RNA sequence: UUUGCUCCACACAAUAUAGAUGGAUACGAAUAAGGCGUCCUUGUGGCGUCGCUGAACCAUAGCAGGCUAGCAACGGUGCACUUGGCGGAAAGGCCUUGGGUGCUUGCUGGCGAAUUGCAAUGUCAUUUUGCGUGGGGAUAAAUCAUUUGUAUACGACUUAGA
RNA sequence: GCCCUGAAAAUGGAUGGCGCUCAAGCGUGUUACCUAUACUCUACCGUCAGGGUUGAUAUGAUGCCCUGACGAGUAGGCAGGCGUGGAGGUCAGUGACGAAGCCUAGACCGUAAGGUCGGGUCGAACGGCCUCUAGUGCAGAUCUUGGUGGUAGUAGCAAAUA
RNA sequence: AGAACUGGCGAUGCGGGAUGAACCGAACGUAGAGUUAAGGUGCCGGAAUACACGCUCAUCAGACACCACAAAAGGUGUUAG
RNA sequence: GAAAUUGUUGAAAGGGAAGGGCAUUUGAUCAGACA
């Protein structure tokens, strides 16, 4: 629908956000994913600590370089999550992946842009309440990611400068609605009212 | 106005294909806002045009079009099979195709 | 099997010359279509009489429609089934609106609690619990108490667009 | 087969690769902790052996 | 000028080249059926090349017709040309390759008079 | 971590100027002359630069360089390097 | 080494494009709980209200939108300018002042439109580059060779030479 | 019943991969949907079969025309064809106003073996059709002889004092 | 390693079983249209993040014939008996 | 005065071989056909 689509990652399940980000991507919808660290995965944090350590041992024997690479930041734990669902070796494949960006936190341009959700990967909706689950950044920080403290520091700072934004907004749309009701009952209004507005 | 559009936006998804043998003579189209095979039966027949540009001016223009027609509904989600004059160039997979409102019935 | 109808199937050994007018036996039969039903008739009656379809004859097959199909009833089901080791006898109670509706969610709860598939099962008797407090298994009893009420928390709107622009809310 | 007599390896893989370094001036890969409460002063110095 | 006829359908316009003609220089594109046991081509495993066979045979109507509509015909002198005297909507005249310069110009000339087609009419033409 | 700005002094020893080169003797030695400008005007730019550092900068390092001339080496080309500052308050740091 | 460079402006010419075609429309946090309005003792507070989808919102009428007149408003908005302020996570964007100017479909008028012949995308996006112009602004280095030995199989590295 | 214990191997690693936990798992039920060289309908080709038609005054009787079914294939059989060296008959064939050959991501005919032309280069010979004949078709055989590469400006050109 | 009956592979491609001589499906002239088989439909991948009722939380869960393994014996985990 | 193979010029492609099949964009190139 839109040129670009920002996805606040918070409260989304890795594999599902992936699966949808994949197809958004392959049908040519440019997609960017933010607040990647605040992402969820089924299973108590520990199991996922394990699963990741298994991923860790897999490496080319004769040369730990050319073999599997092990990316720690939550964005790229998500990007791998995603790259698997893409025919990534083909043209078509690189094509799509180029139309994607994944971000821990919410960096410039994107924080003043609005950002959406994907109800079919929203955790609160998807998961059975009472199931144990897992935050990405905490899983990532435990496997060598260096930048969690910094991120949630800027975030906390950003989350402030944008309450102000919303505060200002909520007051303006008060006058706006205030003005929109001194117009209530008038002819024109009663006319629109009748055409369904 | 600002708007001049007289067609519906559609993306160019896949070729009609098996799991591992594809068939270029039929392209599969995603029409905007059409998401059920019923919502889709409206567009059956409506000619499809895929506009694109090039470096060589031709019959006066730097714009050419291949032309097609929606011909049936695809699966369960308002996807749609169409056939064109010449088949579509596979680089176009996930490009923008235009679906028109003619030949209409209203 | 599918969605079940209930059937009265009726048959009798073929007329012999010396035995014209054989004795005639019926079964209520729980099947999704009249063919499967005539099958089951012979299946069972062969486990009971000196007959096989070859020496027999169906005499009537009729459908049996629920007494008061919108009266909630409390069924007590009796079932013989076959597990992986031995065969077994069960009684389960099922609360539902028709004999035909229950006998499906029966077959379902056997399929799931004991992985007993259709072939493996014999509906011994389906019969209505008339007077309450003769409900004996409790997950049904649980539903007979007066002024029963219950809420349905953590409600889920099944989204119809790929994306959404709210962030939902499970209130109800 | 397996060895015959176990004995420890040679070298230290922590120092790989064993290439020529990318500049005569080895790099201060890390600096002391900071306690901002002492007076301000330098944390190193340049020299000639 | 041609006699009316159905739309000519050509069934397989690509040239059937030989297996591995592309591989080694020594193998000429010249078609040749493979006699191997293991030959993936011979067995017709999907994705290898297609083999000439009688289903590919052209329509008994439009067969032989060149674009124009005329079944062509090698012509070497004028008398040859005249064999087409009464069939100028069915056959065309193709002047032979050995036919001299000055001789062609007569042959052409008569082709024009007789109303007969000539496919290769710029053959050794002074200009 | 990411370098946000440097701020250099006004005058610069030919000892360090040497460093920014490969064929010194030939060159015109224009290095750090348009930079040496920015002091001319009152300071202004240099001011904000320092001022930028203070507002942000989580760490601060000094650009020092060896006085190689006092060393019996034949080198000339002196040695430039960054050095962390570990004293109080980033603002106090840039002042130092 | 034949007037070379760069930033601002237009002019022609190329060449490209993973794919414009009204608008990527900014709290945060919770989900066995919240949004908003409102009152107050400013609280894990009182009262009210909403949800059950963005099918929303905003925009949208005029030769792909011409040329014109007027009323009512004193509003909107496009542009170049000017005041003060904010933004370093990748800030390269946000906001605010004051004049000037175009438009306004807020409302009422005058004129134009065919003959693209019954459809033929019927061409209105932005890419990078190159050639001259003239309006500011700028006048270096690197390599070979020679040389040092903190280096070296050759390349490389580290010195030096108006 | 599911889940846990029982449950130890050597390069790093495989429900096919990602990944999934009111499943995208286990069992079971209902519908919809996707797609084979298969099935139905049509067109073309060929094969086999069954009919029709010598009546001139025009062009094929091994023909012309209607109609039905069928089509996998190693070893192997048979059939109809393509192409070369020479031989009989023929075209009163081609040609120094350019035969044969050779080059040619130029044209056309054939399902194909192959056939035809254009242009270029060339210099004395050469084709079509009916027959005749065989030292008559090459990718192989550690095949024969000749010619040519990658290796590669590489191994090397360092014993016998200078 | 060896017999019996049939069906195959060998001599055979096409679809499914990721992969594979022998399995499932179906046996090939060149093609259009339709519909299917077996097998599938989160994404790779065409096609319901369809509907329904239960069961399962594994600090080595499980995930589809041939098929690429596991048993005795145990659990006051939890389900129905 | 063929081929293997080589030099120059012209065009094109090239993220651990190259070649091939169906289909089509793009560039180059060509027949036929109108009347
Ligand atoms: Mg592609
Ligand atoms: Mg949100
Ligand atoms: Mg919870
Ligand atoms: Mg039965
Ligand atoms: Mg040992
Ligand atoms: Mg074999
Ligand atoms: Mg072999
Ligand atoms: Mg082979
Ligand atoms: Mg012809
Ligand atoms: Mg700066
Ligand atoms: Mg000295
Ligand atoms: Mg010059
Ligand atoms: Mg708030
Ligand atoms: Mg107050
Ligand atoms: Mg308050
Ligand atoms: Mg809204
Ligand atoms: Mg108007
Ligand atoms: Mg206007
Ligand atoms: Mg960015
Ligand atoms: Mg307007
Ligand atoms: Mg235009
Ligand atoms: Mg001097
Ligand atoms: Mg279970
Ligand atoms: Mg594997
Ligand atoms: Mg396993
Ligand atoms: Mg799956
Ligand atoms: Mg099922
Ligand atoms: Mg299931
Ligand atoms: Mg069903
Ligand atoms: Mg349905
Ligand atoms: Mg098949
Ligand atoms: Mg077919
Ligand atoms: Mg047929
Ligand atoms: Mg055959
Ligand atoms: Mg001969
Ligand atoms: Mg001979
Ligand atoms: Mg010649
Ligand atoms: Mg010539
Ligand atoms: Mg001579
Ligand atoms: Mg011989
Ligand atoms: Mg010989
Ligand atoms: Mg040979
Ligand atoms: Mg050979
Ligand atoms: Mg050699
Ligand atoms: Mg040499
Ligand atoms: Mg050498
Ligand atoms: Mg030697
Ligand atoms: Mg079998
Ligand atoms: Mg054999
Ligand atoms: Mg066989
Ligand atoms: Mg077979
Ligand atoms: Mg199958
Ligand atoms: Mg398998
Ligand atoms: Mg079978
Ligand atoms: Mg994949
Ligand atoms: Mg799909
Ligand atoms: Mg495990
Ligand atoms: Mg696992
Ligand atoms: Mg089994
Ligand atoms: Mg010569
Ligand atoms: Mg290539
Ligand atoms: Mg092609």
């Amino acid at each position: 629908v839109e040129p670009v689509v920002v996805i606040d990652g918070k409260g989304h399940l890795v594999g599902r956000l992936a699966s949808v980000v994949a197809k958004q991507l392959l049908n040519g919808q440019k997609i960017v994913v933010v607040r990647a660290e605040e992402l969820n995965i089924s299973g108590e944090f520990f199991r996922n600590k394990l699963k990741y350590h298994d991923f860790l041992r897999k490496a080319t024997a004769f040369n730990k370089t050319r073999g599997p690479f092990h990316f720690r930041a939550p964005s790229r734990i998500f990007y791998k999550a995603l790259r698997g669902m893409v025919s990534h070796k083909t043209a078509r494949g690189k094509a799509a992946l180029e139309r994607l960006k994944v971000f821990e936190g919410i960096p410039p341009p994107y924080d003043k842009k609005k950002r959406v959700v994907v109800p079919q990967a929203l955790r609160v909706l998807r998961l059975k309440p009472g199931r144990k689950y897992t935050t990405l950044g905490k899983l990532s920080t435990s496997v060598g990611w260096k930048y969690e403290d910094v991120v949630a520091k800027l975030e906390a700072k950003r989350k402030v400068s944008s309450a102000e934004y919303y505060a200002k907004k909520r007051a303006f749309t008060k006058k706006v609605a205030s003005a929109n009701a001194t117009a209530a009952e008038s002819d024109v209004a009663k006319q629109l009212a009748a055409l369904g507005y | 106005a600002e708007s001049h559009r007289l067609y519906v936006k559609g993306k160019h998804l896949s070729y009609q294909r098996s799991k591992r043998v594809n068939n270029p003579n039929v392209s599969l189209i995603k029409i905007e806002g059409v998401a059920t095979p019923q919502d889709a039966q409206f567009y059956l027949g409506k000619r499809i045009a895929y506009v694109y540009r090039a470096s060589k001016e031709v019959r006066g223009s730097k714009i050419r079009v291949m032309w097609g027609k929606v011909t049936r509904t695809h699966g369960n989600s308002g996807v749609v099979r169409a056939t064109f004059r010449n088949n579509l160039p596979a680089k176009t997979f996930g490009a923008s195709v235009r679906i028109f409102l003619y030949p209409s019935n209203i | 099997m599918a969605h079940f109808k209930e059937y009265q199937v009726i048959g009798r050994r073929l007329p012999t010359e010396s035995v014209p007018e054989p004795k005639l036996f019926r079964m209520r039969i729980f099947a999704s279509n009249e063919v499967i039903a005539k099958s089951r008739y012979w299946y069972f009656l062969q486990k009971l009489h000196k007959v096989k379809k070859a020496s027999g004859e169906i005499v009537s097959i009729n459908q049996i429609n629920e007494a008061h199909p919108t009266k909630v009833k409390n069924f007590g089901v009796w079932v013989r089934y076959d597990s992986r080791s031995g065969t077994h006898n069960m009684y389960k109670e099922i609360r539902d609106v028709s004999r035909v509706a229950a006998v499906e969610t029966l077959y379902q709860d056997m399929a799931a609690r004991h992985r007993a598939r259709f072939r493996s099962i014999h509906i011994l008797k389906v019969a209505e619990i008339e007077k309450t407090a003769d409900v004996k298994r409790q997950y049904v009893k649980q539903f007979l108490t007066k002024d029963l009420k219950f809420p349905l928390p953590h409600r889920v709107q099944k989204s119809t667009k790929t994306f959404s622009y709210k962030r939902p809310s499970t209130f109800y | 087969s397996h060895r015959k007599y176990e004995a420890p390896r040679h070298g230290h893989l922590g120092f790989l690769p064993r290439k020529r370094a990318a500049s005569i001036r080895a790099r201060v890969k890390a600096f002391p902790k900071d306690d901002r409460s002492k007076p301000v002063a330098l944390t190193s110095f340049l020299g000639y052996k | 000028a041609s006699l009316p006829h159905p739309k000519i359908v050509k069934k397989h316009t690509k040239k059937f080249k030989r297996h591995h003609s592309d591989r080694y220089h020594r193998v000429a594109e010249n078609w040749r059926k493979q006699k191997g046991i293991d030959s993936v081509v011979r067995r017709r495993f999907r994705g290898n090349i297609s083999q000439p066979k009688i289903g590919y045979g052209s329509n008994k109507k439009t067969k032989f017709l060149s674009p124009s509509g005329h079944k062509t015909f090698l012509v070497a002198n004028v008398k040859d040309l005249e064999t087409l005297t009464m069939h100028t909507k069915t056959y065309a005249a193709e002047i032979a390759h050995n036919i001299s310069a000055k001789n062609r110009v007569v042959i052409l000339a008569r082709a024009k008079a007789l109303g007969i087609k000539v496919t290769n009419p710029k053959g050794r033409l002074a200009l | 971590l990411r370098s946000l700005t440097t701020v250099w002094a006004e005058h610069l020893s030919d000892e360090v100027k040497r460093r920014f080169y490969k064929n010194w003797y030939k060159s015109k030695k224009k290095a750090f002359t348009k930079y040496s400008a920015k002091y001319a005007q009152d300071g202004a730019g240099i001011e904000r630069e320092l001022a930028r550092i203070k507002k942000y900068a989580s760490v601060v390092r000094v650009l020092v360089h060896t006085q190689i001339r006092k060393t019996p080496l034949a080198q000339k080309k002196a040695h430039l390097a960054e050095i962390q500052l570990n004293g109080g308050s980033i603002s106090e740091k840039v002042d130092w």
